[PDB]
């Protein structure tokens, strides 16, 4: 047809492509970092578009994940260190009404601090949890800080919120971000209902193991997704199409008492407990659960066989970090055992332990004093999904919590965003020739 | 009207009338992030402008050349390709063979350009 | 000749021969406040001269377009707009338009681009 | 073909036929070091790119104008430029007077510009 | 007992240096020459710099 080469600008294809996304939006994200969010929801609809998403390749993941890191030690960084405190405490039994469940687990501590002025030394007492201290032997000592023998425990700034709020990641122009608006969509493989989006919908950086807390539901049905469903090594991560609400708290009324430690330093500190003393712990209704659990089986089933018995069954064992559902409620860190939600084969109260120095990740010689928060801690908050492994060990499989890996939290939203390149240039023949 | 890549998914005939809704987009320590990104929006743009300028297209958005088709690239009819085919799909079908024709297109103009030199030193 | 700006006080007919003095000077941690400004500078200037080529405007300091005036835009006659204003009321008075005539220029060029191609595709 | 500045040992006519090797070569703490370089290497493509729209070159590698050649810049012809002679030669030559030029070159655009418009205003 | 105290290094000197503030490019400042003006409203001569004083 004596075709022609014609070069056309503007030409609406992309490629695959990994960039650096920015982020949008008293408190560790969004202070200064992020830029002010448009508040215009321009996302617009790609009809007859098939785009092909892999949530387990998406480094958007890897960003996230660098950026939540990133922003936590800039928030920790200007902060007073508590290395003056590592010294050994002299700790008893704590003298107020002890239930049956803490006998041992809070002590009564007592040691000799720095004060304003490098030559004066104060007695300081204050209530420590068990998993905060370690056994020591020395002259009119029992504990010291379990930390003090791994790295410098940082005590977070007092009055900067770790309560999440949601962070939009956007892309820079030349770069568009694609929604999969798929109902019981795989995680994986084309998507028919593709969409573009300037930027995600606003994500919270929420921190937890086992249970995935207020994250996004699924549309219909529950939807188990997997990298290789085969492959015990791998993590599944549910996602439910309803809430669980999961009541978590703290009931006992902390006094919260202050010393400085130097010049404009400042070491918090629990003085006292008002009331008796109780075990923390979360309620799941019993009912809402069993459902829940009926239907991740129902989902299970598609993959592992019709007629298969699936058995759930609590962490294998390993840090506490990993072994217990963990997650920040009101500035406080729980270690909650979810053995009493996953023992089964197909009001329920879980027992939750407080720890105030903690390592956010498995990363080692870094460690973070989370001070006590004064007052009676009470959160309610939607359980949205679960992150379950599978039994190695044939028939009747079985479930178990997974780990702390992170990337699963901040996998279970991201599963439907793929960022690409676009390529503004184009050739094709037409009739069309200069002259 | 139908926004930035509202049309990835039509023909190229169709898609070929909505280029001017799309090109707009191509411009519009955590400060060094953002910086970055916005350094390569830059370098990214500039280098598809240069590119264009080197083919003789700067200023257009749909440039008609005098680099033939030779039926190798693709040997598909005008008919499929405009009304029965998407960007995306023509994209995938002749990426092998872009960096030939963007090399065909930079020898073209060389020999244009030449060409008006030489009919403008004619008195 | 007058300066940078020499000629902002000066009426639209005498200001309009002075466009390239202004147009020389749009181009030319701490760093980041340095990068940023002039990171921010290039935006600008890339946004302005995308927007001149998607009107078929790219090269041109002053540039005729087939979009007709309407008289709801600005109903002052040629010789009181060019003889007895300044740039600076006129960017005032046509401010509210500014946006629907920029509208405008981008469907002329589609236009007549695609109109081109047709005229070209003639044997 | 010589490569990126394979032709700078080439006399002037010979070098003329790579102007597109050196061109599509233009553009492509640690990170304000790799951003100032960058936006740097931007800033100086950008200058130049608006310096050649400002004399009505855009989109062009060769570009005749209506200046007239003044022999008091160089009065060297044609067999002693274009051959027997490199473009570095040239360079250390045209030094003193390449400003000069310059601005002739803007007068001259400014004055096609609008005789242009001059000619496309009659009905 | 409130902050901390951080000596001043002996040999930078706190002597005030003139500073001009410029405009990057794309942006102008104008400075009004007007003798007499109180800080607000129109005026009447105006001249561009690309750095203050
Ligand atoms: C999942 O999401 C839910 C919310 O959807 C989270 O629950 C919220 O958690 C935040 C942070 O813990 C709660 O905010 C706190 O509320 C306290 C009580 O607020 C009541 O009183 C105030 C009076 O002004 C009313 O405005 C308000 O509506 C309530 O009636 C405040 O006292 C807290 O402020 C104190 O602590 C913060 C610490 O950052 C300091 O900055 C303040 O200065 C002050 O000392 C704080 O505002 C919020 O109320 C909870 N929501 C609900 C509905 O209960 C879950 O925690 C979240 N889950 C996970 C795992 O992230
Ligand atoms: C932790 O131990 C300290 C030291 O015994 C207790 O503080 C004393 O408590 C008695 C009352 O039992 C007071 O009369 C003293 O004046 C307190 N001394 C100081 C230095 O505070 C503290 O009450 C104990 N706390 C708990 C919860 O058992
Ligand atoms: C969570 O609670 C369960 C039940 O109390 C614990 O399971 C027990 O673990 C010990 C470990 O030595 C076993 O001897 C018991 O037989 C287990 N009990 C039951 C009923 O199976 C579990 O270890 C706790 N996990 C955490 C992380 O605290
Ligand atoms: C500023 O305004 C003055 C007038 O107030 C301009 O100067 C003269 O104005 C008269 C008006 O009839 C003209 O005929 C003269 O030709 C103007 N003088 C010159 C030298 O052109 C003055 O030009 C205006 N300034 C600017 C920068 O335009
Ligand atoms: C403290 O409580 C623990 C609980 O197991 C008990 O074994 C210990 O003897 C108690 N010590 C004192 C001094 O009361
Ligand atoms: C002290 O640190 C070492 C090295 O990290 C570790 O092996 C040891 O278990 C720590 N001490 C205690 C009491 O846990
Ligand atoms: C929990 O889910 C319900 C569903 O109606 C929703 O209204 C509520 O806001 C959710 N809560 C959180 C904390 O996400
Ligand atoms: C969907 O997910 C399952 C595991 O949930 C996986 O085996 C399968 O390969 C995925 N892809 C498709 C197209 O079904
Ligand atoms: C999943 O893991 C099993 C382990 O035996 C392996 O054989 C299979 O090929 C893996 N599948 C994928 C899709 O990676
Ligand atoms: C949990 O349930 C128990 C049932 O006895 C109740 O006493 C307790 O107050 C409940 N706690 C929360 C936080 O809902
Ligand atoms: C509740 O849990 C038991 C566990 O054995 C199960 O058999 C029963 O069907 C569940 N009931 C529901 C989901 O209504
Ligand atoms: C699991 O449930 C059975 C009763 O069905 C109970 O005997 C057993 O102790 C439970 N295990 C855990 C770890 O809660
Ligand atoms: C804790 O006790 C103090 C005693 O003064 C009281 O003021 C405070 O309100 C109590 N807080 C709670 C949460 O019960
Ligand atoms: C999608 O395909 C249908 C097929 O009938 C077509 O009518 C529609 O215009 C196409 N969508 C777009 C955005 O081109
Ligand atoms: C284009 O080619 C296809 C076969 O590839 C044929 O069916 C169709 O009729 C052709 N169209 C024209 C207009 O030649
Ligand atoms: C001018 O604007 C008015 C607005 O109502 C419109 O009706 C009219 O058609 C426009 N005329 C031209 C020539 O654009
Ligand atoms: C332009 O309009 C003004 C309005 O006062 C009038 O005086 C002037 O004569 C008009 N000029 C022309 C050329 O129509
Ligand atoms: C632009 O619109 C506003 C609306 O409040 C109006 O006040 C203003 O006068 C209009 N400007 C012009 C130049 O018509
Ligand atoms: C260098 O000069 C020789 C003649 O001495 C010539 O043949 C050769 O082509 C020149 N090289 C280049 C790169 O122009
Ligand atoms: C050439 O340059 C000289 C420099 O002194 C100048 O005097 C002469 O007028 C110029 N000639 C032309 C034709 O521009
Ligand atoms: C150019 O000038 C040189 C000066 O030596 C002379 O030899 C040569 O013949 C001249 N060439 C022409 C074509 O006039
Ligand atoms: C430019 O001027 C300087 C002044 O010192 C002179 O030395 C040099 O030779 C001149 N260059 C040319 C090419 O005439």
């Amino acid at each position: 047809e004596n075709l022609w080469v014609t070069v056309y600008y503007g030409v609406p294809v992309w490629k695959d492509a990994e960039t650096t996304l920015f982020c949008a939006s008293h408190n560790v994200w969004a202070t200064h970092a992020c830029v002010s969010t448009d508040p215009n929801p321009q996302e617009i609809h790609l009809e007859n578009v098939t785009e092909e998403f892999n949530m387990w390749k998406n480094n958007m993941v890897e960003q996230m994940h660098e950026d939540i890191i990133s922003l936590w030690d800039q928030s920790l960084k200007p902060c007073v260190k508590l290395t003056p405190l590592c010294v050994g405490l002299q700790c008893t039994n704590v003298t107020n009404n002890i239930t049956d469940d803490m006998r041992g687990e809070l002590k009564n501590c007592s040691f000799n601090a720095t004060t304003e002025l490098r030559n004066k030394r104060q007695k300081v007492y204050s209530l420590f949890y068990r998993l905060d201290i370690v056994p020591m032997v020395d002259l009119w000592t029992n504990y010291r800080l379990i930390s003090c023998n791994t790295s410098a425990i940082t005590q977070a700034c007092p009055k900067v919120s770790f309560e999440p709020i949601p962070i939009h990641y956007c892309a820079p122009a030349g770069f568009a971000i694609l929604k999969c608006k798929d109902k019981k969509f795989n995680g994986t493989g084309p998507c028919q209902n593709v969409s573009t989006v300037q930027c995600t919908h606003g994500i919270k950086p929420v921190v937890s193991t086992q249970l995935l807390l207020n994250g996004s539901l699924a549309e219909e049905e529950v939807i188990i997704r997997s990298e290789n469903i085969t492959n015990n090594a791998k993590n599944i991560l549910v996602q439910l199409n309803t809430s669980v609400q999961i009541n978590c708290t703290r009931p006992n009324n902390n006094t919260v008492k202050s010393i400085r430690i130097g010049p404009g330093q400042a070491f918090y500190y629990t003085g006292d407990i008002i009331g008796d003393i109780r075990q923390a712990h979360c309620n799941v209704s019993k009912a809402t659960w069993n459902e829940t659990l009926g239907k991740v089986v129902k989902q299970l089933r598609k993959h592992f066989g019709n007629n298969t018995i699936i058995r759930f069954a609590q962490s294998s064992g390993g840090d506490l970090e990993v072994t217990t559902h963990s997650f920040n409620c009101g500035g406080e860190f729980f270690y909650c055992n979810t053995s009493g939600l996953f023992n089964s084969t197909w009001s329920i109260t879980l027992p939750c332990r407080i720890k105030q120095i903690i390592n956010m990740w498995q990363r080692i010689g870094q460690a973070m004093y989370a001070p006590p928060i004064q007052g009676v801690i009470r959160c309610v908050s939607n359980i949205t999904g679960l992150i379950l492994t599978r039994d190695g060990g044939s028939t009747t499989e079985t479930f178990r919590p997974g780990g702390g890996d992170m990337r699963d939290n901040w996998r279970s939203e991201l599963y439907k965003y793929k960022v690409v390149k676009i390529e503004p240039l184009g050739v094709a023949p037409t009739r069309c020739k200069r002259r | 009207s139908l926004g930035f890549l509202g049309a990835a998914g039509s023909t190229m005939g169709a898609a070929s009338m909505t280029l001017t809704v799309q090109a707009r987009n191509l411009l519009s320590h955590w400060g060094i992030k953002q910086l970055q990104a916005r350094v390569l929006a830059v370098e990214h743009y500039l280098r598809d402008q240069q590119l264009l300028g080197i083919w003789g297209c700067s200023g257009k958005l749909i440039c008609c050349t005098n680099v033939p088709w030779n039926s190798s690239w693709s040997n598909r009819n005008l008919s499929e390709i405009w009304d029965n085919m998407t960007w995306l799909q023509w994209d995938k079908e002749i990426s092998n063979y872009t960096q030939i024709i963007y090399g065909l297109l930079e020898e073209s103009q060389n020999q244009q350009e030449k060409n008006e030199q030489d009919l403008l030193a004619l008195d």
